[PDB]
């Protein structure tokens, strides 16, 4: 993979790359070291608290053969 | 009165407060260095 660096405008530019190469082992070296020394950045954030929308009612057809076919 | 130094010529070399900080700093920060290297590939071994 590519190895960025973060600019001083939050900008994130490749200066280098990670290249692992093994045969027979237990297990990615790389992922271990990174889990263990950086921090996995969430894409996804959740919120403070889940915001209901709504509960809702839908049916199974009494054939397949609609969606089969189509 | 006699003034004996005894001081094993240590007043002749130049800043020899921040010259004992930099033989620390250099002996610390190598000891460190090789402990952390010497972790880091124990652990990729273990983990490989």
């Amino acid at each position: 993979g590519p190895i960025k660096v973060e600019l001083p405008t939050k900008e994130t530019v490749e200066i280098g790359i990670v290249d692992y190469e093994a045969g027979a082992s237990h297990g990615n070296p790389v992922v271990d070291f990174l889990k263990r020394n950086g921090s996995t950045l969430e894409q996804k954030v959740n919120l403070e608290n889940p915001i209901p929308i709504a509960v809702l009612d839908s049916y199974t057809p009494s054939t397949n053969e609609p969606y089969a076919r189509v | 009165p006699v003034m004996a130094d005894l001081n094993g010529g240590l007043q002749f070399v130049p800043e020899l407060k921040e010259f004992t900080a930099k033989l620390r700093k250099e002996l610390v920060e190598t000891s460190e260095v090789r402990k952390a290297v010497s972790i880091e590939t124990a652990l990729e071994h273990k983990v490989v």
